[PDB]
């Protein structure tokens, strides 16, 4: 006896027949709702006073109790569809549930541990995602309109709030922020900076990327075609704490020899950044003055205090990275810019870059009389940029009927080659479990579904091919000539989201049972 | 009390090894000094044997009491 | 990771079997050594058969189980080839399978394990062979010492000075220096009721079983005879038609006489005229060798008849004397017959055995008929058992020359060396070689328990020992411990351990190897 | 006589592949049965191997990829 209250491990086969088919049997719940022609399904109470039909698959599975932790598992990690799209949830669980059946079969051939199966799982859901992305298409022709929009969008959010003070200066402002980006329009593309001297009314818009706190004693007020490399090393302040420590030192001066010695010892690391071809180098420490002599004899720029978000928005503009250790010379991923410039704004020392690599921010330079003034001007501008962010998530779709489905489980194939054995069943797995949607939708929409399945995958995979699955006519058709498409937000939500509900149960070896309640 | 159904080392027939068969071969022994240990010295007593077939004969005589005595067993 | 399905299950039936043979191996461990323990089996008949022989004990146990009979066939290919150690062999195979158990349980294919078995098995003869002591036939007087220490071991111990160089001979006779394979089968043994122990002979020809012409008239012996086999039988014809011989009155007793006389007397005509004076004729049920008026004639014509040989003696005097057997008359001729410098019979109580010297034979096989003989039936069965074993032995060691110390010595230095060079091994090989070596360790293991002796202290002071010894340092019962079995006169042949290794091998590969069962009807 | 393909399972994964090939330009309902064809033709090796004692699956994937 083991545990207790109706909650012990059950045995490893038991328990990871159980993980595996009770999982799976929940889309058998949600499987026949699938698609706009799926069948009804009876849920009937003890009392029978209270029975009722929908074919909702969100109520479906948050009705009927599921005793099999397994179960409550996969829809507790399902339920995230909810809160994310809101729809759809149907789709989510039956692509895990035949992602769990792929699995299963694939352990059953191979009796080992399903973490290269949660790699291989891992590997198709990127490339069919990447796919997915391709073969999206953008309605969001007529950007004027759009943007006429956004800035009635910000003059709405400005209200009540601090920036009211120019209310079109700040509509325009948000909306370029998020215009301009041409791409992702998370905060971290956008900075603001906050200083003192001048009215908010008088804020400026800067494409490029600044930060504070600048840098240097003796280093170059500018600095032009710079090789950027980031790393975290202590080359100001070496051996913090040395409190309790005995030294076998007849007075203090050795003892400050030591400490040099210790500093002297980075040289080496010193040196090997020259060997990558960089001329100028960011340390998110504080840098000392030896070694910052040591990097003028190399000719590299030391950047001193970039700390973490500073650090990781000069990469994500420069397109950089970060590290610790320098292993091999000529072995690095190196950023760039054009020009950096050292500027104070509002009394206070800023770094301007200009010309990052394919860099997709923007800046707005904040002019208010106090710190209140200040940080209620960043909130607002935060609110405004969230709320018109939407226009850049919505107008984005993909084929329906199918198609961006079965052009996932294509590159999902094509994936399923190059690669190692050991992962090529795993990554096939992946494509047959992407198919099963098609599958089910035609069988509930009453048609042949093994034939409409191989005319569309064969559609598919001979060439540019937009045809997909026709439940009015039980035929196949062109999806694009008919107008018949379906959101790409939804389709990377249940695609993601069934990947990790996949992934949750397939690291789990043994689960306990759960307490009836 | 006896050992059966092995499951395992499928011979001709039953298989009895160890401290089972030393007990049993132990106490066939001490059955038979027990049968036979009321003749012993000249002032013993003799003990009466009795055929399959209804007839009998009394003697305490060791040698005839074994002879005549029937032991359905090896060490017997 | 991917592998193989294995939607099947020859496991089951593979550990079934496994478990079986592990079964029988350790039912028969306990009689390994000169202390192991009596088995008594009753028979279907009732008989009650208490023995300490491994191959006798397999045979009344009557295994069911298919794969268990691989054991007796293992034990009779080690009687064939060894002649002994079918507790030894046996005890391996059982070792051996319990660490195909293991390895299993652990995942390793069963063609792995067969596999990296076999090459252990090579590794292993290799190094036994390398570490053997050096003999050689020439030496008469090692192969006498090597049988009379093969015979102290039995119930003749006096006589054993006579018994060894008897089959030192006898084996010499046969084997030469260099004949590389030779069969013992050529030496005949025969066993006489009467005498003692010390009444043997080797006689280089070949020795009859029966007695001559008991009648008046019978040579008894003839000097410069032929000798020839016979399967027929001189007597009158008999028609497949209805015959038969009615006298009513000593008048027709002339015609019946001369008629058997006349047809007897053509047929000893046809068998004078190949010059044959020895008359071997095969034993038969239906009638007798030769007719009395037919031994009379032949007595006339001083012809040696001896009847009553059974087929196994005529098979041996064919292959012995260089001559063919005779189908029938028509075909008996001179060129089917041999020539002996004197066949006659040793008229003693209770032997009166005929005996063939000067064979004189080039095609002929120097073959060799001992005589035994024996007051009892104890005596003779004694000694011929004991003769048989030293001619094994001696036979072995014509085949592969070679004496390696008993006590398990030579196991525990193979394990030793072994457990030593699998750290160079890789891959799933270094373990099998492992659990190999220490499946080796189970014959000194069983020595130790059946001596009485602690098996730890036993196998622990023969590892140290052999830090300095090879093989000389082993178990001895004499001493009831780990000492210098070389020393005590321990020793077994060379072949009989690398045959014991080999056939431990091949069971496990072949039990290894065995998936399923179905019946043919 | 004399006419030999390469062994090993290479001449079995060729039919394998050829089928595959064929199971492309056909119809879905003939197709699946090309496809399993296909499927029984790559067992083979897959036997061959399990019989060898070696890791099946990695094999037969990497000589089918190869």
């Amino acid at each position: 006896q083991i545990f207790g209250d109706q909650v012990t491990e059950e045995r490893a086969e038991n328990a990871r027949l159980s993980a595996f088919v009770g999982a799976i049997a929940v889309g058998d719940l949600v499987k026949s709702t699938l698609g706009p022609k799926g069948m009804d399904k009876l849920l009937q109470s003890a009392s029978s006073n209270t029975c009722m039909v929908t074919n909702d698959g969100a109520t479906i599975l948050k009705s009927i109790p599921l005793d099999n932790p397994a179960a409550k598992v996969l829809v507790n990690i399902s339920k995230v569809q909810d809160d994310e799209v809101g729809d759809g949830t149907t789709s989510v669980t039956v692509l895990s549930a035949e992602l769990l059946r792929e699995a299963e079969k694939l352990i059953d051939q191979s009796k080992i541990h399903p973490q290269t199966i949660i790699e291989g799982y891992r590997l198709a859901s990127a490339a069919a995602l990447d796919a997915l992305t391709k073969a999206a298409v953008d309605n969001s022709h007529d950007k004027t309109m759009f943007r006429e929009d956004l800035i009635h969008i910000a003059k709405t959010t400005l209200s009540s709030k601090i920036l009211s003070q120019d209310k079109d200066h700040f509509a325009e402002l948000a909306t370029n922020a998020i215009l301009r980006l041409k791409g992702s329009t998370n905060l971290e593309h956008i900075q603001i900076i906050k200083i003192l001297g001048g009215k908010l009314s008088d804020s400026f818009l800067d494409e490029g990327f600044i930060l504070a706190k600048k840098f240097g004693n003796n280093q170059p007020k500018r600095i032009e075609n710079a090789k950027i490399l980031i790393a975290n090393t202590t080359l100001d302040t070496d051996k913090v704490k040395i409190f309790g420590t005995k030294f076998k030192v007849d007075s203090t001066a050795k003892l400050a020899q030591l400490e040099k010695a210790e500093r002297e010892k980075m040289k080496n690391k010193i040196a090997k950044i020259s060997k990558f071809g960089i001329n100028t180098f960011i340390n998110r420490q504080l840098i000392y003055d030896y070694p910052e002599q040591l990097f003028t004899d190399l000719g590299i720029n030391s950047i001193e205090h970039a700390d973490f978000e500073g650090v990781e928005r000069l990469a994500l503009v420069t397109g950089g990275e970060v590290v610790s250790t320098f292993d091999e010379p000529s072995k690095c991923k190196l950023g760039e810019c054009d020009v950096i410039e050292e500027i104070m704004l509002g009394e206070q020392p800023f770094l301007k870059f200009s010309g990052c690599k394919a860099g997709e921010a923007c800046t707005i330079v904040l002019r208010g009389a106090t710190d209140q003034t200040l940080d209620e001007a960043e909130r607002s501008l935060h609110d405004a940029l969230s709320v018109l962010s939407q226009t850049t998530k919505e107008t984005r779709t993909v084929l329906g009927g199918g198609c961006a489905e079965m052009v996932m489980s294509k590159a999902v194939d094509t994936e399923a080659q190059n690669i190692d054995g050991k992962k090529s069943l795993a990554v096939e797995a992946f494509a047959r479990a992407l198919r099963q949607l098609p599958t089910i939708l035609a069988d509930n929409a009453g048609f042949d579904s093994s034939e409409l399945v191989s005319k569309l995958r064969s559609s598919i995979y001979n060439g540019i091919s937009t045809s997909g699955l026709d439940l009015n006519n039980g035929t196949i058709a062109d999806m694009r000539q008919l107008g018949i498409v379906e959101s790409y937000k939804l389709k990377r939500a249940v695609v993601s989201s069934a990947s990790e509900a996949a992934e949750v149960l397939l690291r789990v070896d043994n689960i306990i049972r759960a307490r009836p309640r | 009390f006896n050992n059966s159904r092995s499951d395992t080392l499928f011979l001709g027939g039953e298989k009895i090894s160890g401290d089972d068969i030393r007990n049993q071969n132990v106490l066939a022994t001490m059955a038979v000094a027990n049968v036979v240990k009321s003749s012993l010295g000249p002032v013993g007593l003799d003990k009466m044997l009795v055929d399959d077939i209804g007839d009998f004969t009394v003697t305490n005589d060791g040698a005839t009491i074994l002879s005549l005595l029937d032991v359905q067993h090896p060490a017997g | 990771n991917a592998t193989f399905k294995n939607k099947e299950k020859p496991q089951e039936v593979r550990k079934a079997n496994i478990i079986a043979a592990r079964s029988v191996a350790d039912a028969i461990r306990t009689s390994l050594g000169p202390k192991g323990m009596d088995k008594m089996i009753k028979t279907s008949r009732g008989e009650i058969i208490i023995s300490n022989d491994g191959h006798t004990i397999l045979k009344q146990m009557a295994i069911l189980h298919p794969v268990a009979r691989m054991l007796v066939e293992v034990s009779a290919a080690q009687d064939s080839e060894a002649g002994d150690g079918t507790t030894s062999v046996v005890i391996l195979t059982g070792a051996l399978l319990g660490a195909a158990e293991r390895l299993l349980n652990k995942g390793i294919h069963p063609t792995i394990i067969a596999d990296s078995f076999q090459s252990a098995a090579k590794r292993s003869v290799d190094i036994l062979l390398e570490m053997c002591h050096k003999v050689s036939l020439s030496d008469r007087e090692q192969l006498v010492r090597a049988a009379s220490t093969s015979l102290s071991s039995k119930i003749v111990s006096q006589y054993s000075s006579f018994l060894a160089p008897l089959a030192v001979d006898s084996v010499l006779k046969i084997s030469d220096e260099n004949s590389k394979n030779v069969d013992l089968n050529d030496i005949r043994l025969v066993k006489k009721v009467g005498g003692t122990i010390d009444d043997t002979e080797m006689i280089d020809g070949v020795v009859l079983t029966q007695t001559a012409i008991k009648s008046a008239g019978g040579p008894t012996r003839k000097e410069k005879a032929k000798i020839g086999l016979i399967q027929f039988q001189i007597s009158p014809p008999k028609p497949d038609t209805e015959n038969n011989i009615i006298v009513n009155d000593y008048r027709q007793m002339d015609k019946i006489l001369k008629e058997e006389r006349a047809y007897l007397l053509n047929i000893c005509k046809k068998i004078k005229k190949a010059k044959c004076n020895v008359l071997l004729i095969q034993k038969s049920i239906l009638r007798d060798a030769v007719n009395d008026l037919a031994l009379h004639f032949l007595s006339k014509l001083n012809i040696m008849v001896v009847k009553d040989i059974e087929r196994e003696e005529i098979e041996f005097l064919s292959k012995g004397l260089g001559c063919k057997p005779i189908a029938d008359i028509e075909l008996f001729t001179e060129d089917r017959l041999g020539s002996a410098d004197l066949v006659e019979e040793i008229d003693s109580d209770g032997s009166k055995i005929v005996r063939v010297t000067g064979i004189r034979n080039n095609n002929a096989r120097p073959t060799v008929s001992v005589v035994i003989r024996g007051a009892n039936n104890m005596i003779i069965d004694e000694t011929e058992r004991s003769l048989h074993d030293a001619l094994c032995v001696i036979r072995c060691l014509v085949k592969e020359r070679g004496l390696i110390a008993g006590g398990g010595a030579p196991e525990i230095e193979i394990s030793r060396r072994l457990s030593k060079e699998a750290r160079s091994m890789e891959g799933v090989q270094a373990f099998i070689w492992q659990e190999f070596a220490s499946a080796l360790e189970v014959i000194p293991t069983t020595l130790a328990e059946n001596a009485g002796l602690n098996s730890i202290k036993v196998v622990t002071e023969l590892r140290s020992k052999h830090e300095n010894g090879e093989l000389n340092d082993g178990i001895s019962v004499r001493r009831s411990g780990t000492t210098n079995t070389y020393e005590e006169h321990i020793l077994q042949p060379v072949l009989v351990s690398t045959s014991a290794i080999t056939l431990a091998s091949e069971c496990v590969k072949s039990i290894l190897r065995i998936d399923d069962i179905a019946f043919s009807r």
